[PDB]
């Protein structure tokens, strides 16, 4: 009977609906503090980049909760956050399963593919724009010089150690880091053919050395990534011609 | 040899203008 | 010094009553992530007591470990090049004049017939090993 509603026993249920709405917010701030690489050293860089877009969503929550005075009653605030109530319930339990790194990057692209939502689509589009920033950074250094950059990442590392005595393919063993399943996922082109050819043009760039839709913007990055691999492939055809 | 490589980097310069046009289309959306 | 400017503006907002415990807590949010990354750098320089260019190897792994939050790797990019600012002024005397000026092991050097190798790697510049021989 403590307060419960000046209107009899109504706040006893309405305040639980917004405390449960308040319950999901302290999970997102709990998740953001535990994955930072100043308090942990076992999470991936793509796992860190998903949080970097999440923390920009946290200050939008903080700027909106600071503007709710002066409140009239408990309906005027919960109905303002009724649209925001659907969003926070989505935005917390997508990661809570436990996907990590490229699989977490695979969970978020599917969730950005789930339109018929029009306020949940651009925030996950923005999370796809931020979480793909370390992965796309590892793309252009690999196709223009061939340097592998991450010391600790979700993407598996191969050494590509070449014997000096045998010239076999300048590498003498590579295998694959995704050895047989080859499941490069969820980035532009969908990483089903061009992932096999950013492989081989990445093999040959260092052979030069030492002698409205989430799919449409995906398709806009796709053909430039088809254009530059064919541009690096037409250099190694000329390098085979001259040597 | 160098004349064939001059047209290859010229196509990369056209791709760089296409990447700036795609960034302007992302700013308009 | 710049951190004290934002507090003096917060005190300039304290000229009348407009603030609560929640209000300044929203204002401390951009400086919280800035202070916590300067904290992890400063405690990592204190434990091992790295000196010189292995220092620059340590800050570069701290930059590599940061990768993501591109607005705030921009700050520690400015931190590591201010640390490399005397490390580069000593290098141009060694690479464009041939005579070195090291106060206290500030660059890697051996003192200068079949004299010796003068091979030296006491600082370890953070990049790959081909530059330190060249």
């Amino acid at each position: 009977v403590y307060i419960s509603g000046t209107s009899p026993d109504n706040v006893s249920s309405l305040l639980t609906q917004v405390a449960e709405y308040g319950t999901y917010y302290t999970r997102l701030s709990h998740f953001s503090l535990l994955t930072v690489l100043d308090s942990s050293h076992s999470n991936g860089l793509v796992f860190q980049a998903f949080t970097s877009g999440l923390r920009k969503y946290l200050q939008y929550y903080r700027a909106c909760v600071l503007s709710t005075p002066a409140s009239l009653t408990l309906l005027t605030i919960s109905f303002l956050f009724r649209k925001l109530g659907r969003q926070l319930r989505y935005l917390a339990e997508l990661c809570c399963a436990f996907p990590t790194g490229v699989k977490l990057l695979s969970y978020l692209y599917k969730e950005a593919l789930e339109n018929s939502s029009n306020e949940n689509y651009p925030v996950l589009l923005s999370l796809l724009k931020t979480s793909c920033e370390p992965y796309t950074r590892f793309i252009y250094d690999w196709v223009y010089s061939g340097v592998f950059r991450d010391v600790c990442g979700e993407f598996m590392i191969q050494v590509n150690e070449d014997y000096l005595g045998f010239r076999d393919k300048r590498y003498w063993t590579h295998g694959y880091v995704l050895i047989s399943k080859e499941v490069e996922d969820c980035v532009p082109v969908f990483l089903k053919h061009v992932a096999n050819e950013i492989y081989i043009c990445g093999k040959t760039i260092n052979l030069l050395k030492l002698c409205s839709l989430p799919v449409l913007m995906k398709y806009s990055v796709t053909a430039p990534m088809v254009s530059h691999v064919y541009l690096v492939n037409k250099a190694i055809v000329d390098y085979y011609f001259v040597e | 040899a160098a004349a064939a490589a001059a047209a290859a980097a010229a196509a990369a310069a056209a791709a760089a203008a296409a990447a700036a046009a795609a960034a302007a289309a992302a700013a308009a959306a | 010094k710049e951190y004290m400017i934002l507090i003096s503006q917060l005190e300039h907002l304290q000229r009348q009553g407009l603030l609560s415990l929640q209000k300044l807590w929203f204002y401390i949010q951009p400086t919280l992530r800035t202070m916590e990354v300067l904290a992890s750098i400063a405690t990592s320089l204190n434990k091992g007591e790295c000196f010189g260019g292995a220092t620059l190897s340590l800050l570069h792994d701290r930059t590599f470990g940061y990768t993501g939050d591109s607005q705030a790797q921009e700050l520690c990019l400015y931190l590591t090049k201010a640390a490399s600012a005397p490390y580069f002024d000593i290098l141009e005397r060694w690479i464009y004049r041939g005579i070195i000026n090291d106060p206290y092991s500030e660059f890697m050097v051996e003192e200068h017939w079949d004299q010796r190798y003068t091979i030296v790697q006491q600082q370890i510049p953070s990049f790959l090993q081909k530059v330190a021989d060249k």
